């Protein structure tokens, strides 16, 4: 399953 | 034993060329099972296991969402990362991704990753104890700031011991008949002579899964580890690997050397001698 | 940056016997960047229907990619690889060794 990632902003 | 769930993504930019090229895929252990390509017609996660293929339509449309979420927000860390470093919009870049669990035999975790790698070198990863990040550089140590600041950590974290071993546990047993395979590497050697004092002793291993193994040259049973040529191991394209070492060996010396071979599907090491 | 230069190898899925119907694999890992060409020739000429695996890389970051294409080995026909990357002032050209 596919990581959350919408916080993975840098 | 142990087996592991992985997800690569790769996003490329193109100057002059329209949006960056987004790439990802998914593993279980050295088998692949999903894919996504930015610049596909389809515009979804799409199976590339057969044993995937028996999850239903959510499963695809939530994927789906998930990965394409993904490209939109590493396209806007491509254009922050510009700016980190200073760099102009007229180069192409890569921002690379790997994230994934590992598990025992018991199906109980036991590792999990979270990475980014800014122009093929590290740029931020969760270390060990899924606490705290790793910063490579000045410019991965303001987003590590900000993952602090947004507690991206501890959310990580949950998922990985969490969504991900009981991701990858369903996903054994639903591959089951094909991902607890062990397949053991069938072995023969050639030999070539280089010229009329020397020759070539290949040791070869074929067929075998998982991908991790291990081949030793021995000289009159020391290891002959500089002198040796190595390839990576390979992908035969049917699910199983390949690989060889070999040894320049003078002429009628040829019965000094053992080629030695490890593999979890072998009962014991076995010993290659022309 | 720092560029990494492909390790091209070329071989069949298994080994070759004249007659018998098999795969032609160039397997291209260790590279950086991604963006690469990679064609399977016969007797210098490029084959059409060539397809290649989902770009994927290793714990190093480096990319690595498969390319392949189904083929019935003879003792004339002679097959290379042909590698096209920023980091080789020319591509690359690899033949294919059936008995190495």
């Amino acid at each position: 399953r596919y990581p959350l990632t919408f916080g993975w902003c840098f | 034993g142990s087996h592991s769930m992985r997800y690569f993504s790769t996003s490329v930019s193109r100057p002059g060329r329209g949006e960056p090229r987004f790439i990802a895929v998914g593993y279980v252990d050295d088998t692949q099972f999903v894919r996504f390509d930015s610049d596909a017609a389809s515009q979804r996660m799409e199976p590339r296991a057969p044993w995937i293929e028996q999850e239903g339509p959510e499963y695809w449309d939530e994927e789906t969402g998930k990965v394409k979420a993904h490209s939109q927000t590493d396209r806007e860390n491509l254009r922050i990362a510009l700016r980190y470093y200073n760099q102009s919009e007229a180069g192409s870049h890569t921002l690379q991704m790997m994230f994934g669990c590992d598990v025992g035999s018991d199906g109980r975790f036991l590792r999990g990753y979270h990475q980014y790698a800014y122009d093929g070198k590290d740029y931020i990863a969760l270390k060990e104890d899924l606490r705290s990040w790793t910063a490579a550089d000045m410019a991965a140590q303001i987003t590590k700031r900000k993952w602090e600041a947004a507690h991206v950590a501890e959310q990580q974290r949950a998922y990985l011991e969490g969504t991900c071993v009981d991701g990858l546990r369903r996903y054994l047993e639903n591959g089951k008949e094909t991902l607890q395979r062990t397949d053991p590497p069938k072995t023969h050697m050639t030999h070539h002579p280089i010229s009329d004092h020397e020759a070539t002793l290949r040791c070869w291993a074929l067929g075998f899964y998982p991908a991790e193994i291990t081949l030793t040259w021995q000289r009159d049973g020391e290891d002959q580890t500089q002198d040796t040529e190595l390839v990576e191991t390979r992908p035969a394209g049917d699910g199983t690997f390949q690989k060889w070492a070999a040894v320049v060996v003078p002429s009628g010396e040829e019965q000094r050397y053992t080629c030695h071979v490890q593999h979890e599907g072998l009962p014991k090491p076995l010993t290659l001698r022309w | 940056m720092i560029q990494r230069t492909p390790k091209i190898q070329v071989y069949s899925r298994h080994p070759a016997e004249n007659g018998k119907s098999n795969f032609l694999n160039c397997y291209v890992s260790g590279f950086h960047p991604s963006d690469i060409e990679v064609d399977l020739l016969k007797n210098g000429e490029r084959i059409e229907k060539v397809e290649h695996s989902d770009l994927s890389f290793s714990k190093d970051w480096s990319f690595y990619l498969l390319y392949y294409t189904e083929f019935t080995p003879t003792e004339k026909d002679e097959y290379a690889c042909r590698v096209n990357h920023v980091t080789l002032s020319q591509p690359k050209i690899v033949k294919w060794d059936r008995d190495m």
